């Protein structure tokens, strides 16, 4: 995999 | 008294704002009308938990892959204790999903609504039968961002193991802080974490009514995008048997 969650996470 | 934070007075700071439906009352209430409602705050509040997740001290020291299993297996457990915190707060068994939508009497006889609401007023009616304080409330809803890992384990795992810890003491130094008996702490204790380890059965209940709305293609709701891949990921896990749910008392 989920790039928004993994996007949202680190950034 | 205090110039150095401690951490419930960082839980607390970091406590997402409460956040609106935006539905609209004057048109007639619907099953349908409030289904695609809350899959849509549902998905705003995720954000909302991830970005809270991220400030919650000791979180973003664990592996990105850790920091990502985690809210993809704890986000029911958040929103249904968020809820239940809501409900407990703004009143009879009335579910608070948001200001300009409250599950009222009325709305709770609509059809389906009682056999999911149920699970969710059970949350409520408990956090109100223990009077719950606040402080005790970020404890338990951060230890619940903690309630899950995979068999396997985290990457983490140790760093995970010291966190979790940290905030059952964190939980301890609620209790004692709270006004009253000081003799019924250990109970109280007892009493909290038993109701941490109910949340699972609540889950389990929840996440199937959600997935096999998901799944059903007769159905044909909406779901918010971020969320519908949360569930799509999830969805084989919790049939194979690959999470272990962290229980307080065997
Ligand atoms: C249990 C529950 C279910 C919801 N919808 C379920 C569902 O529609 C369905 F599919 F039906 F299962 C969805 F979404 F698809 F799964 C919602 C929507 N909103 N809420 C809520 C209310 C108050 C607080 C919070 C909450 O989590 N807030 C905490 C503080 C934070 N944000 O970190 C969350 C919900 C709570
Ligand atoms: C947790 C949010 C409440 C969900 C509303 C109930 O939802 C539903 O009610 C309908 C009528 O019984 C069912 O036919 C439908 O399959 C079911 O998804």
């Amino acid at each position: 995999e989920n790039a928004l969650l993994r996007y949202l996470l680190d950034k | 008294p205090q110039l150095t934070p401690t951490l419930v007075s960082l839980l607390e700071v970091i406590e997402p704002e409460v956040l609106y439906a935006g539905y609209d009352s004057s048109v007639p209430d619907s099953t349908w009308r409030i289904m695609t409602t809350l899959n849509m705050l549902g998905g705003r509040q995720v954000i909302a938990a991830v970005k809270w997740a991220k400030a919650i001290p000791g979180f973003r020291n664990l592996h990105l892959d850790d920091q990502m299993t985690l809210l993809q297996y704890s986000w029911m457990y958040l929103m249904a204790f968020a809820l239940g915190w809501r409900s407990y707060r703004q009143s009879a068994n009335l579910l608070c999903f948001a200001p300009d939508l409250i599950i009222n009497e009325q709305r709770m006889t609509l059809p389906g609504m009682y056999d999911q609401c149920k699970h969710m007023l059970y949350v409520s009616s408990e956090l109100h039968r223990l009077q719950v304080s606040y402080e005790e409330y970020l404890c338990m809803k951060t230890l619940l961002l903690l309630s899950s890992v995979p068999k396997d384990g985290l990457k983490s795992q140790e760093l995970f193991d010291e966190i979790r810890m940290t905030y059952i003491k964190e939980l301890g130094k609620a209790i004692v802080k709270r006004e009253g008996n000081s003799s019924q702490n250990w109970q109280r204790f007892y009493q909290l974490t038993k109701l941490l380890d109910s949340m699972h059965e609540v889950v389990e209940n929840l996440l199937n009514y959600c997935f096999q709305t998901f799944l059903d293609k007769t159905m044909s709701i909406e779901f918010p995008e971020m969320l519908a891949e949360i569930i799509t990921n999830q969805i084989p896990k919790y049939s194979n048997g690959n999470i272990k749910k962290l229980l307080f008392h065997q």
